[PDB]
């Protein structure tokens, strides 16, 4: 069917608006920075 | 007079008498002949 | 002529104290320490700003950049007619002798001197850059 | 670091190097045109890539060229 | 006739506009006296567009369903159906005193270049030079049809400068 | 030590040699050109006096001589805008109807159609409707017949026969020395003394003598042919002592010191003129008569020859705090022998004049029928503000020429400008710091604004329904203001403005002037403001104290005031000169004074100008102010969109020609665009191919085509930039105003 | 050199600021962090429960307030952890907070503190 | 009595001269065995003011 569930919207939007780009944007950032040995 | 006649052969003076005396025939023209559209 | 050494127990001309001064970079990279000798006291323009009076004598003061000792030389040496000498100092303690590198101003020639980045060519003569392309990094061909 | 390069069409004039605000350049002797000196970049380690020497070059084309290359905190000329 | 279009003395459009213009000035002209500046300019300006409006019907143009004349650009269309006026002739006379005004001004440069200080006599025109050579211009196409076949118009590759490619 | 007369006889030999040597005041130009760059050179530096020579004397006499030339060209001018007013206008016709007859001085020749722009001005006239208010002006002055303009106009153009000849007289007969130049104290004496406050007092005798009477009888219904002559009434006591009882004792009240009997044509009424709109002119006399005696009272105080008086080094000398070292040391010298100095200061309070004569001339209309023309009160306000900001643009920038080429270590070793240089760090760090908060808290309020509007959340706005900002200081301020004259103005009749409160004054059916109201809107336009004029004083005070060193350029002063760049060294050093920051600063003047005369014409036209009904006031735009100016949208489609209609479709009336320049103001203005973003490198190699086709042709010039220089590219993109935007508004300005109002 | 002023030169300006945490010099790290986390908690709860979206309903304004207070501390408590990993990567006396290990304690101390501050902020309110 | 005569008229082959195809009078030769010898002066300024310049003796022509 892949109909997703009614609450998939109030889940997904928040993740990959809040969730994801922060963990992105501290991995990213960290990565940045990083020192060569 | 030498120097006054060279002054007024210099490129601004020269370039306001012969613009304004182009400006005067075409708006004498126009105005003898007014709207002219077409040969 | 033999490499001048730095005198930390020198007299610095009179100022009040500026914004522009030194920075981290000073304490944490490194720094330039300008000297010079002055015929009488005189008033002369910091090149961070403001106007300081050089004393009768020695006279010591630090730069956070090369560009500021230079600019401080070129003015003593086309108003005043001095001749001063900086040095780079490193948070450790290591003082490295700046200019005149030789002694002698480069702006005339001196012996001992041994051409660097020298092209016995014109720059008409420069190759094309696909015979410079695939090198190891990005490479002018000027550079060959 | 930025590159600086010296050509053979240099008449030895040093106006380069008198206008160099951070002393790379300098003079050394050569037997190659009537003033016997040649100008020099021997510490290009500190050279911001300012051109003030291509300006004040009078060849044609000019005898000192500046290749804007690696950026750090001299070349930069940062103070901080 | 030409792309669909009426002429502009056959077109209901045209006469519609006619009467319109006469009519705002009309209104306009109502508010003031009989003999008084505002009527006369009015009246005159009344009159310059009845002259305009017929002055265009008389001249053959070709008016569109805007009542507006049209041009035609086309050489054959023009000399075929008479309208060789709106753009045929005109094209003709522009090249006629845009290739006078080039003429003279390249026979001044070529005259001065000659000279101590050419640099000088481009600053402070020479007025009897320039003078001379605006009225000797007349015969410009003529001229350059034969500079153009003695091969004295154009200069040699070899004394122009280029780029290093 | 003493102050005379010292001038050098025949100095300069009258000639046209000169005149026929290009760049001869130049050494560098007076070469001759080789490339077209000269010919921008010979126009750039023609009146930088102080790089031709460097003796101050030649200077100041070429400074003294130009201001001879330009007081010549604006006599011509007013003998213009007075022959135009007596011969091609409608005064005498407006002088019977003035609230129904447009103000017309200009009429066009009819050919190529253009005589559409002669409009139905009124009075069996057809003409251009001006907006320079000459015509309220003069009906102020008491003129009532176009003779008295004729002869103003020939009045003016003697004098400035008189100012020419006072120019080549002063630089090639008679030339002052530079001891004559540096009596500061002399020439403040005179001009506080002599100029100002003379002035005053010959325009309060005019005002006693010719507009008082002729006002009078103009407001009580009198034709203008049955008014007496101005001189009919200097002549005789009788007909002044009719209009004034006190004029039947002479001038023995004012020497017996019973000045109170003159209290019928010297009076504190305020408020305003209930049949023209206007201050009451007793009100103005009185007026000039105080302004002439404080003025001659302040011309007293500075020593030239004699013990009494001061001399302006010992008082500068004699201010020193224990904050500042030593004070005011050295800028009496500073600014005794440095022009740029003193432009900079007269410059900046010059334009900060300016805007205050705006704001005060609206806000209290002296002439009369003037608060009623709302298109004179639109355009007076804009083009005084522009001119103001101008001038002070004008004003960093000569104060940058002055730090780079007569600032002098030597004589400011501990001074207030040293020190200012010293922390020049702080100062422009703390002004960017709040520069940022006034943007944020000005502009995201509006971004807040539109945002929760377009979410559908209108509670959650910045507005007077919902969250509000309301000017408590300004309200407070404004009470005080209109409760003034039963406390603390016990013989003012009323106050000053009627923008404070109270009621309305109409004349002709139209609301002349009525109290403005102060909410939110008005709070985020005054932080808007007030951000805007901070970001263009951190620009110009950027380019200021940082014009002779930086941490990025230790020599700055080396390179001078206007160089383009240090080369691409350093990062990029593109516009590190004053005169970059002069460049920008021009910008944001333009941003903060466009801003200013929007909310002018938008709160104008909404919660002030209109027309009278029964019981109630329609404004123009009917109060949409409070509303709609807290959004971005708002000021877009009710302030832009819905006003430029009367612009747009202006075409085929008397109008159309502004709707022309607002078309034509577009294209300027994106010409700008192409000189900002460019640089001169790919030009020079355009002209080289087009180079190239002429040399092919032999008909390439003997001066060499080179592009615009870094420098004139940005002058052409800064100039074409304000001359686009100010014309657009200027268009869209008037076109509205004359069209509704 | 410098330029020194009463405001960057006073004693009782010295005072205030050695007197805070951040510059004791002394304690640990995560005592630090616990502490200026509850202070700008309890001050950090304020806005959102004043201003936010959901102020004018009761019961639940100072709900939201506190959640939206608690999410801004933990923002700023992953803002601290990644600040300290990207500043102490190699190499009076040394203060101990700056280091990788001083700097990731006073994180987790920040974080608690934040949160600590933020719920007794809320009960304040009741 | 190496190059062309002084003050005769040389055209200039060196290709990123900007008088290149130019027509430029000789001002003297160096008669040693530097690089460029032949100093030429030209009616036009370069881009960089300059009216004058090295060349050697094949980078010269008489024309």
């Amino acid at each position: 069917p892949f109909v997703p569930p009614s609450w998939a919207p109030s889940v997904f939007v928040p993740l990959t608006g809040l969730v994801l780009p922060a963990i992105a944007m501290a991995t990213l950032f960290v990565y940045i920075e990083k020192e060569a040995p | 007079m030498k120097d006054f006649t060279t002054y007024l052969s210099t490129a601004p003076v020269i370039a306001t008498i012969w613009f304004t005396f182009t400006a005067g025939l075409l708006i004498e023209i126009n105005r003898y002949f007014p709207d002219p559209l077409v040969f | 002529w033999t490499v001048p050494t730095l005198n930390p127990d020198t007299p610095s001309p009179i100022f009040g104290g500026s914004t522009g001064g030194l920075l981290r970079k000073a304490q944490t990279e490194e720094f330039y320490v300008i000297t010079w000798e002055a015929k009488k006291e005189q008033i002369f323009e910091m090149p961070t700003g403001g106007a300081a009076i050089m004393r009768q004598g020695p006279n010591l003061l630090k730069f956070g950049k090369k560009e500021q000792c230079l600019a401080l030389t070129t003015q003593l040496r086309n108003k005043f007619k001095l001749t001063p000498c900086f040095y780079r100092v490193f948070p450790d303690g290591k003082v490295q002798y700046l200019h005149p590198a030789d002694g002698v101003y480069p702006e005339k020639v001196n012996a001992g001197r041994v051409g660097a980045n020298q092209n016995m060519r014109r720059i008409g003569q420069n190759v094309n850059p696909i015979k410079v392309k695939f090198s190891g990094r990005m490479m002018s061909p000027a550079e060959i | 670091a930025h590159i600086v390069k010296i050509y053979d069409t240099c008449i030895g004039c040093t106006q380069c190097v008198r206008a160099c605000p951070l002393d790379v350049l300098e003079m050394v002797p050569w037997d190659g045109c009537k003033a016997s000196q040649m100008a020099s970049a021997p510490r290009t380690e500190d050279c911001v890539g300012c051109k003030r020497c291509e300006t004040a070059c009078p060849t044609d084309f000019l005898s000192v060229r500046v290749y804007l290359g690696s950026e750090s905190t001299r070349s930069m000329g940062l103070s901080y | 006739d030409i792309a669909g279009l009426t002429p502009c003395s056959e077109s209901k459009a045209y006469a519609k506009l006619e009467k319109k213009e006469l009519k705002t000035l009309e209104k306009r002209l109502k508010q003031y006296e009989a003999d008084s500046a505002p009527a006369v300019a009015l009246k005159a300006t009344m009159e310059r567009t009845k002259a305009r409006f017929a002055n265009y019907a008389k001249a053959g143009l070709l008016c569109g369903n805007d009542g507006l004349p049209h041009l035609i650009a086309d050489p054959g269309l023009a000399l075929k159906y008479g309208h060789a006026g709106e753009v045929f002739i005109p094209t003709f006379g522009f090249l006629y005193v845009a290739g006078y005004i080039g003429y003279v001004g390249r026979q001044y440069l070529i005259a001065v270049k000659g000279e101590a200080k050419p640099t000088d006599k481009e600053i402070i025109i020479d007025v009897p030079l320039a003078t001379k050579l605006a009225w000797q211009g007349a015969g410009w196409p003529l001229a350059a049809v034969q500079e153009l076949q003695r091969g004295t118009l154009l200069e040699k590759e070899e004394n122009i400068t280029v780029s290093p490619r | 030590k003493k102050v005379k007369i010292a001038v050098d006889r025949n100095p300069v030999e009258t000639s046209f040699e000169k005149w026929a040597k290009p760049g001869h005041f130049s050494r560098t130009l007076s070469k001759g050109p080789n490339t077209t760059t000269w010919i921008w050179n010979l126009h750039a530096d023609a009146h930088d006096f102080d790089s031709h020579t460097s003796d101050l004397e030649e200077i100041s006499r070429k400074v003294f001589s130009a201001h001879f030339g330009q007081l010549g060209i604006i006599f011509i001018w007013l003998s213009g805008m007075y022959f135009h007013g007596a011969r091609f206008s409608n005064y005498e016709a407006w002088l019977s109807d003035p609230t129904h007859i447009k103000p017309s001085a200009q009429v066009v020749w009819p050919i190529v159609g253009q005589e559409i722009l002669n409009g139905d001005v009124g009075g069996g006239f057809q003409g251009i409707q001006i907006t320079s208010g000459f015509f309220q002006l003069w009906r102020a002055s008491g003129i009532t017949s176009e003779l008295q303009l004729y002869t103003t106009a020939i009045g003016g153009l003697v004098m400035a026969a008189a100012m020419f000849f006072a120019g080549w007289f002063h630089y090639h007969k008679a030339a002052p020395k530079l001891e004559w130049f540096q009596n500061v104290e002399s020439m403040l004496n005179h001009h506080l003394g002599g100029l100002l406050g003379l002035g005053s007092l010959a325009w309060a005798g005019h005002q006693i003598h010719v507009s008082l009477p002729v006002n009078k009888l103009l407001d009580a219904g009198v034709d203008p042919k049955e008014i007496p002559l101005p001189h009919d009434l200097l002549l005789n006591r009788a007909i002044m002592a009719d209009l004034y009882p006190s004029f039947a004792k002479g001038i023995a009240p004012f020497f017996t010191l019973n000045w109170s009997e003159y209290s019928d044509f010297l009076t504190f009424k305020g408020g305003l003129n209930p049949v023209t709109g206007g201050l009451w002119l007793s009100d103005t006399a009185h007026h000039h008569v105080a302004i002439a005696v404080l003025f001659l009272v302040a011309g007293h105080m500075y020593r030239t020859n004699w013990g009494i008086g001061h001399s302006m080094k010992e008082i500068l000398e004699a201010h020193r705090g224990p904050f500042t070292g030593e004070g005011h040391v050295g800028l009496y010298e500073i600014l005794t022998t440095s022009w740029h100095a003193q432009l900079a200061i007269n410059l900046a309070l010059f334009g900060s004049l300016s805007i205050i004569v705006a704001h005060h001339m609206y806000a209290m209309p002296p002439y009369p029928y003037l608060a009623t023309d709302y298109g004179t009160q639109l355009s007076l306000f804009t083009h005084h503000t522009w001119i103001g900001g101008f001038c002070i643009v004008g004003a960093g920038a000569h104060a940058a020429i002055f730090m780079v080429r007569d600032y002098d270590p030597t004589n400011n070793y501990n001074n207030l400008l040293d020190r200012v240089i010293r922390h020049r760090d702080a100062i422009i760090s703390h002004l960017n710091w709040v520069c940022i908060f006034l943007g944020f808290h000005s502009f995201g309020l509006y971004i807040h604004n539109d945002t929760m509007s377009a979410l559908g959340r209108p509670q959650d706005m910045f507005s007077d329904t919902a969250i509000q900002l309301q000017p408590v200081f300004a309200q407070w301020i404004q009470n005080t203001h209109f409760l003034a004259p039963q406390l603390t103005a016990p013989n003012a009749l009323a106050a000053t403005s009627l923008t404070w409160g109270g009621d309305l004054v109409a004349v002709g059916g139209k609301v002349a002037m009525m109290p403005i109201s102060l909410g939110t809107s008005d709070f985020m336009v005054h932080h808007i403001h007030a951000f805007t004029i901070h970001v263009t004083v951190l620009i110009l005070l950027k380019g200021v104290l940082f014009a002779r060193s930086s941490r990025l350029i230790p020599d700055k002063a080396n390179l001078g005031f206007r160089f383009p760049c240090d080369g691409p060294g350093r990062g990029g050093t593109c516009q590190v000169s004053a005169w970059d920051h002069v460049f920008l600063g021009l910008f944001w003047m333009y941003n903060s004074l466009s801003i200013v005369i929007f909310h002018f014409s938008w709160k104008m036209q909404s919660d002030v100008w209109g027309t009278v009904t029964a019981s109630g006031v329609s404004h123009i735009t009917g109060g949409n102010f409070a509303q709609s100016a807290n959004t971005i949208n708002g000021w877009l489609r009710d302030f832009l969109w819905a006003q430029s209609s009367q612009v747009i479709q202006s075409y085929g009336s008397a109008l159309s020609a502004y709707g022309l320049i607002f078309l034509g103001a577009h294209f300027v203005w994106a010409f700008s665009l192409m000189f900002l973003f460019s640089g001169r490198g790919y030009w020079q190699e355009l002209i080289e191919s087009i180079v190239w086709a002429h040399n092919k042709l032999k008909v390439a010039p003997a001066i060499q085509p080179r592009a615009l220089s870094i420098t004139q590219g940005r002058a052409v993109g800064v100039a074409h930039y304000l001359l686009g935007g100010i014309a657009t508004t200027w268009s869209f300005f008037l076109a509205r105003i004359i069209s509704v109002g | 050199g410098m330029l020194e002023t009463p405001v960057t030169s006073a004693p009782i300006v010295a005072t205030y600021l050695s007197n805070l945490p951040a510059y004791r010099t002394g304690v640990a790290p995560v005592l630090r962090g616990v502490e200026i986390g509850l202070a700008h908690g309890f001050l950090l709860a304020g806005p959102f429960i004043k201003l936010g979206p959901l102020r004018n309903v009761p019961e639940t304004a100072e709900i939201a307030g506190s959640l939206s207070a608690a999410g801004l501390v933990l923002i700023l408590a992953l803002c601290l952890s990644i600040y300290g990993s990207a500043q102490f990567q190699s190499t009076v006396a040394r203060d101990p907070l700056f280091s990788a290990d001083g700097w990731s304690e006073f994180a987790a101390g920040f974080l608690v503190g934040g949160e600590a501050g933020v719920a007794w902020a809320y009960v304040c309110t009741q | 009595e190496v190059g062309p005569k002084r003050g005769s008229l040389v055209k200039i082959l060196r290709p990123e001269s900007y008088w290149f195809n130019q027509v430029g009078k000789v001002v003297s030769v160096d008669q040693s065995g530097v690089r460029y010898p032949v100093v030429v002066r030209f009616e036009n300024q370069n881009y960089a003011g300059v009216t004058t310049n090295n060349y050697a003796l094949d980078e010269v022509v008489a024309a």
